């Protein structure tokens, strides 16, 4: 009974590290299409000519 | 008993996926405890990776 | 009589106390001051 | 500890009793300690896995992007291929 760890300190660690890992993800989700539209008007850009 | 029995059926908040399990001293306790910190540790690293 | 059935006891169970025991052990700070009072009675009974 | 030889059974008996009791407690509190880190533990589990279920949707986007700069670079390669094939 007087060995029992508390642990909260790890398990809001991970939580925190998942919510790092959620603001990356987003993040990379607007990085992909900010390169996506750009390389779509090069394609435009090229069609015409 | 078969009334112990009935509570853990009856007080399992979602019988589709979770069993329930008696724990009955510190023993019992402590065998789920470092189950998980085994569990904080292997869902960190799937985290920081 | 107390202190050292309970050493036996932790050191029966196998059980590594995540909280460590604290360095060193309260019974050894009570061991060196059990020192301290048999070296001030025997200045006072120098001194006597 | 070895019980002391001068000690009434009834004395033993009631430290006993008020030992289980407070033992009694904590591994009620000890064990709902462990079981609101089961829910901590399983919600941050699903947490991961609905992120995995998007690291998906992130290999989809690299082939879009990968598709795109494909194009670009042969329509590119395609202009060069035509006025080459104007000036002569």
């Amino acid at each position: 009974m007087n060995s029992f760890s508390n642990y909260d300190t790890k398990i809001n660690e991970i939580s925190i590290g998942l919510d790092q890992v959620a603001s990356v993800m987003d993040n990379l989700f607007n990085n992909f299409d900010i390169h996506i539209q750009s390389f779509k008007y090069l394609e435009e850009s090229l069609a015409k000519p | 008993t078969v009334d112990q029995w009935a509570y853990a059926l009856s007080n399992n908040p979602d019988p589709s996926i979770l069993i329930p399990v008696a724990a009955k001293s510190f023993d019992d306790l402590i065998n789920r405890r470092m189950k998980q910190e085994e569990t904080i540790i292997a869902l960190d690293q799937n985290t920081q990776e | 009589l107390n202190s050292v059935n309970e050493q036996v006891h932790l050191l029966s169970t196998q059980f590594h106390s995540p909280f460590s025991q604290a360095r060193p052990s309260k019974e050894m700070e009570i061991i060196v001051d059990s020192l301290v009072e048999k070296i001030d009675r025997i200045k006072q009974t120098i001194l006597c | 500890i070895g019980i002391n030889e001068s000690k009434l059974l009834e004395q033993l008996l009631n430290e006993w009793v008020s030992e289980i009791e407070n033992q009694t407690k904590n591994f009620y509190d000890q064990a709902k300690t462990i079981f609101v880190w089961d829910q901590r533990i399983m919600d941050n589990s699903q947490k991961l896995g609905k992120l995995m279920d998007v690291v998906v949707k992130l290999n989809s986007q690299q082939n879009a992007l990968n598709q795109c700069i494909d194009v670009v670079r042969d329509q590119q390669a395609l202009l060069e291929r035509s006025l080459n094939a104007l000036d002569s």
